[PDB]
């Protein structure tokens, strides 16, 4: 899950 | 009373660097700010929705502010990604009433979300807060008298956002050390800044304010795609 939260992190 | 050590200025400056740098629309938060309209956010005879359209509005780029300041921190990069987003997902709220509630205008009675909308008690309570709206309202009511400054905000939002209390954390032990880190340096700071307040003890029990206001996620919880992406991931 989690999938845009995960994709600001690597941002 | 013991002051920082220099490691602990290191961490105190790097601290509050990445507090100014994602404080919404940082010092000119009370001259852009708008009052909402009054007529928006009164009591229903559920919840209403107007109030709550607008608060979906904000939440969204502000989770995102607490995202870019759990980032500018070299200890919350290092942790495994796994980790970053539970601990992510367990401070959000908490920081987020802080950063409400340093904001409060006795003038006015209303805290500022985003640096750019002030409201007032009824209207946050009817928007969905409910009793979570009065929790957040007193501590903004309370913190007037403990006068905290940008960096003891900004290790208070480091002391949240570092707790190994979180289930599902791989580093439990790493996180703890991190914290531990904070804690002392917020104590030594709080020895030299002398407020004229017992400080301290009494701090730390607003930290547990806080994370009651956390705690109240599923005592909080319109249809799931009404709330915005961002927000169902960390509620
Ligand atoms: C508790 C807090 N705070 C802020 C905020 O901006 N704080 C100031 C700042 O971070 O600078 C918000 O924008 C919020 C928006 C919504 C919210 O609940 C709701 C979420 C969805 C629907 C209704 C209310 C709580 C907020």
């Amino acid at each position: 899950e989690n999938a845009l939260l995960r994709y600001l992190l690597d941002k | 009373k013991p002051e920082p050590t220099d490691e602990e200025w290191e961490l105190i400056k790097t601290v509050t660097e990445a507090h100014v740098a994602t404080n919404a629309q940082g010092s000119h938060w009370k001259q852009k700010r708008k009052f909402l309209p009054e007529d928006i956010g009164q009591a229903p005879i559920k919840v209403d929705l107007e109030a709550f359209s607008h608060f979906t509005k904000i939440i969204t780029p502000a989770i995102t502010r607490v995202v870019d300041f759990a980032k500018k921190l070299p200890m919350f990069c290092e942790l495994p990604c796994e980790d970053q987003i539970i601990l992510l997902k367990g401070c959000c709220m908490e920081i987020m009433s802080l950063r409400a509630a340093v904001r409060y205008d006795p003038e006015s009675e209303t805290l500022t979300l985003n640096g750019e909308m002030a409201v007032t008690r009824g209207q946050l309570k009817n928007g969905g807060l409910g009793v979570v709206s009065d929790a957040i309202f007193d501590l903004g009511m309370s913190l007037s008298s403990f006068n905290l400054d940008d960096t003891e905000v900004a290790l208070l939002q480091a002391v949240l956002l570092m707790s190994s209390d979180r289930p599902g954390l791989a580093c439990v032990e790493r996180i703890e050390k991190y914290q531990d880190s904070f804690l002392l340096a917020f104590e030594h700071y709080i020895n030299y800044r002398k407020h004229h307040v017992h400080f301290w003890p009494k701090l730390l029990m607003k930290v547990t304010d806080l994370r009651m206001i956390g705690a109240c996620h599923a005592s909080w919880f319109c249809p799931t795609e009404l709330f915005p992406p961002l927000f169902l991931e960390v509620f």
